[PDB]
RNA sequence: UAACUGAAGAGUUUGAUCAUGGCUCAGAUUGAACGCUGGCGGCAGGCUUAACACAUGCAAGUCGAGCGGGGGAAGGUAGCUUGCUACCGGACCUAGCGGCGGACGGGUGAGUAAUGCUUAGGAAUCUGCCUAUUAGUGGGGGACAACAUCUCGAAAGGGAUGCUAAUACCGCAUACGUCCUACGGGAGAAAGCAGGGGAUCUUCGGACCUUGCGCUAAUAGAUGAGCCUAAGUCGGAUUAGCUAGUUGGUGGGGUAAAGGCCUACCAAGGCGACGAUCUGUAGCGGGUCUGAGAGGAUGAUCCGCCACACUGGGACUGAGACACGGCCCAGACUCCUACGGGAGGCAGCAGUGGGGAAUAUUGGACAAUGGGGGGAACCCUGAUCCAGCCAUGCCGCGUGUGUGAAGAAGGCCUUAUGGUUGUAAAGCACUUUAAGCGAGGAGGAGGCUACUCUAGUUAAUACCUAGGGAUAGUGGACGUUACUCGCAGAAUAAGCACCGGCUAACUCUGUGCCAGCAGCCGCGGUAAUACAGAGGGUGCGAGCGUUAAUCGGAUUUACUGGGCGUAAAGCGUGCGUAGGCGGCUUAUUAAGUCGGAUGUGAAAUCCCCGAGCUUAACUUGGGAAUUGCAUUCGAUACUGGUGAGCUAG
């Protein structure tokens, strides 16, 4: 970077990248937990996992980490696959 | 209020899909003689009602697959 | 650029008086060499010419009297062709509408060169303002006057006296006492001399 | 944002402005949405100095277009004149 | 009113001739170059070649009214070596955190024959700042730069320990809208700062009231962008078969959003002689040049779209980038060095080297129009507005005007005395454009500040916002502006090509198939109007010629608009595939064909009538035009489709 403001932008970019990566990995982890419960096949266990996963997805969607359309898609599809377990 | 075309089916092998051949007659830009041109359109046909040789109508729609963006309306004439 | 030099050979080459001198002395007594081209190989008037020679010689005669060069004359022809009407009479009207020629026909200059110098040296006012362009197109109902410092010029007095010998055009109403005049309308073809043939010029420029 | 501003044309030392509605990111003399008048700060004789279409001006202002300072002053002057 | 009105031939094959057929010429045009020459102004244009390599300066900042530190000026109080010290409250500045901007503006045409462009439509999307409307903005916590200490390095810059503020960050609470839903329910935000103040209190320094700028959730509008379809968009068959995520489907994943976009299975499909695949070339359009038109050539300068940023592969931040002056990785190259360690990408502006026939200054200002930041004051802006250089183009002007013959001199020719240069020259009388010197002087500046008044908002006359008035200040880089008025004196200002025919303009010397000329036919071998000089003349004129290139003439690829017995040209002859075309009557359809309406066909450009430039170039108002495309409604003679019938093929 040639200018001072460009250097500052690069520094802020690195810091924001680390922070966002942490927040996004959290959502991925919760979705993986719900998927594991569904594959396990116990309806109550899958319901509990989904109930834990939904607030994290919504909180990170409100922060701009992921789009709210993506959050809605995840919630709807996971709820359908949980309901499939009857 | 939706663009539509009428053609003849030349293939029905694919699942829920047909290939309809559209024919048009235009004037040659320089020599003036009337010529005929052909275009092949893949169309969506949900219930596989169409067969080879019938005359069908197809209307424009949103993409269904990589090559299909038209959908069957009705079979005007049957083979 | 404007042609500077001998005018008598120019008149001799075309074979007619080009009105390039004041006129106190007639052409024959002024030159004594009419009917002879300026060259040593100069011949009589009866020499045959091609059609290209005749068309060219007519255009050069038309240009020389008004003092217009080839570029401006070609632009004049191109404008006349665009304007609806007779092309030749349109070109003649455009030539007769130049400010210097109007000043000359008003009798403020003994020659068109004198009129051009008067116009260029800011001695002439058009509609109340001092101009210095000889090619300004004069329109109907215009007013051309002599500037205050320009007045009391013996050249101007001699010019008006000499013009009195000639006939004042119909389209020009001039008060010599106040050194003022009004261009009223473009001259018609009948007012202009009939020795000028314009079909040759139109053919030459339209080939 | 959408702005109403002056695009320059004419000759050197003799500017002539078209009053245009455009996205502000576009180049000054480039892409525009709609032209609604002109301004000639050096008009002489019979030449018109300022023509503004008040209906289109009001319509575009009602949708969020922001006039520049010069255009706002010209609109006020035109309304005062008429 | 008007918007168009348009078509020419010549030379050359032969002892003549007619035809065929090439070659050549007369025109228009240019981002031109070269040769000779060169006064001024206005308006434009200016690396077409190496997307070759780049020294140096500038081209992206701004906000202290988001935040904590840290600096240096003054003032006042105190003391006293007495105008020096030590303290104290206000005014300024900014390295760091943070916000917004940096995705615009500017450059270039390498790649790209269709993921692009043009025309006309479509559905499954997101969209900062702006406008309208709705509901809110409660209460907590843990950190990290700065800073302090240590350490590495000449430095440039690196590394490590301990603190700290916020509109930085994260829980909790609440939710008109919003998301999911099995219709039962479940889930998810935010931040403060500033101006003014009546009453009241003030746990003592603010609360509270009010007005702005902010922040959160959401719905519309506007803007911008993403996606899809149809028809068009350069050659090659001495390139004929191409394709396995390939073509379609299902479950799942993925995206802002449709979709083989990805993945696992199922099936064997999909494209191609209407040119697939492969290959050469190329940014596309509005437009520009030429042409009577149809066509042909072209895609500088202006506008729209696309693509690229030393060469390739990626992602981050963000509303928006796979980002010219940002990051990571690989490659080539270049620079500094104390050898420890570092740095870079002019196809931004100016400029350098190189290449080339050839294309400019390492300039001024943000005054105007815009762009970024800010509440404002104001700061930034090689965009832009200007200036410099170049006859590169277009347009305009000047280099003087009149008179002047028993026709001076000199030159060129000669029948040797005339002719010509020529009114030309001299002489005589006048004028002062432009350039030069002096004086005056618009417009490009709308506004802003100060003063006063009016109206909203409030508890308020304060503050804020919107208006009115007169007056005064202040604000122009161009700039010694345009323009106007005076002074001096013809004073400062003409070249280039050509004269055998095509093609306007002719002789004399010099040379003798030599020297030379030449676009074609051809000239020159002792009287050369064709070579060189001179005189004379012709055409142009601050220009004149040559070379290069496009269209025309060329009906010389012939659609408009050509030919094939002997001039070039009928396959050696049949059969037959695709295709082209096809007898008569009738009903029907409405694809071709024709008509109407509607929408669209950006602006600029071309044309017409006006307007302003002293005229013109040029600028500009309004029209006309954009011959096209799409939708819809009609007509049925002809062609096509379908049904029926007939017999001349
Ligand atoms: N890493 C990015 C480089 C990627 C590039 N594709 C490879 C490249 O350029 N390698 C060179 C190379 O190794 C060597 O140079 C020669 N000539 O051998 C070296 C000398 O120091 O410099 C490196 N270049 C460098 N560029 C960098 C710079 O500016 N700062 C930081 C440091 O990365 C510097 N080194």
């Amino acid at each position: 970077a040639n200018s001072a403001q460009a250097k500052k932008r690069a520094r802020q970019n690195v810091k924001a990248r680390k922070h966002n990566a942490s927040l996004r990995s959290m959502v991925r982890t919760y979705i993986k937990r719900t998927l594991s419960a569904i594959a396990g096949g116990d309806y109550a266990v899958a319901t509990e996992a989904y109930k834990k996963a939904v607030p994290v997805i919504d909180r990170m969607a409100d922060k701009g980490i992921i789009h709210k359309n993506k959050a809605a898609r995840h919630k709807s599809r996971l709820n359908a696959q949980v309901k499939a377990l009857a | 209020t939706v663009r539509t075309l009428t053609g003849k089916v030349v293939s029905d092998k694919m699942d829920k899909s047909i290939v309809v051949l559209i024919e048009r007659r235009v004037q040659h830009p320089l020599y003036g003689k009337s010529i005929r041109r052909s275009t092949k359109l893949h169309a969506h046909d949900e219930n596989n009602v169409a067969k080879i040789g019938d005359v069908v109508t197809i209307k424009e729609s949103r993409p269904i697959s990589k090559t299909k963006a038209w959908t069957l309306v009705e079979v005007v004439e049957a083979a | 650029a404007r042609y500077i030099g001998p005018k008598c050979k120019l008149s001799r080459r075309e074979g007619t008086d080009l009105q390039l001198k004041s006129g106190v002395k007639p052409f024959d007594v002024k030159t004594k060499k009419a009917n002879k081209a300026p060259g040593q190989h100069g011949q009589a008037r009866g020499g045959k010419q091609s059609e290209y020679s005749l068309q060219l010689r007519e255009k050069q005669k038309v240009r020389r009297i008004y003092g217009v060069l080839e570029r401006q004359f070609s632009n004049y022809y191109k404008e006349a062709a665009r304007v609806k009407g007779a092309t030749g009479e349109n070109l003649l009207k455009l030539l007769e509408s130049r400010l210097d020629n109007v000043v000359y026909r008003m009798g403020f200059g003994s020659t068109r060169a004198e009129a051009r110098q008067l116009v260029s040296h800011r001695s002439i006012t058009l509609n109340g303002r001092r101009v210095n362009i000889a090619s300004i197109q004069v329109k109907a109902g215009d007013v051309i006057a002599v500037h205050e410092g320009a007045k009391q010029q013996l050249r101007i007095k001699n010019a008006i006296e000499l013009a009195a010998q000639r006939g004042i055009p119909a389209w020009i109403e001039v008060d010599h006492s106040k050194l003022e005049g009004t261009f009223k309308a473009a001259p018609d073809r009948s007012d202009l001399p009939a020795e000028i043939n314009e079909s040759l010029i139109v053919e030459l420029y339209s080939k | 944002m959408v702005v109403i501003r002056l695009a320059r044309g004419g000759a050197k030392k003799r500017p002539f402005y078209q009053i245009v509605v455009t996205d502000s990111r576009n180049a000054r003399d480039g892409r525009f949405i709609e032209r609604i008048g002109f301004f000639n700060p050096t008009a002489q004789g019979q030449a018109e100095k300022l023509r503004l279409d008040a209906d289109r001006f009001a319509h575009w202002v009602s949708q969020g277009a922001q006039p520049s300072e010069r255009v706002a002053s010209l609109a006020a002057q035109a309304k005062k004149a008429t």
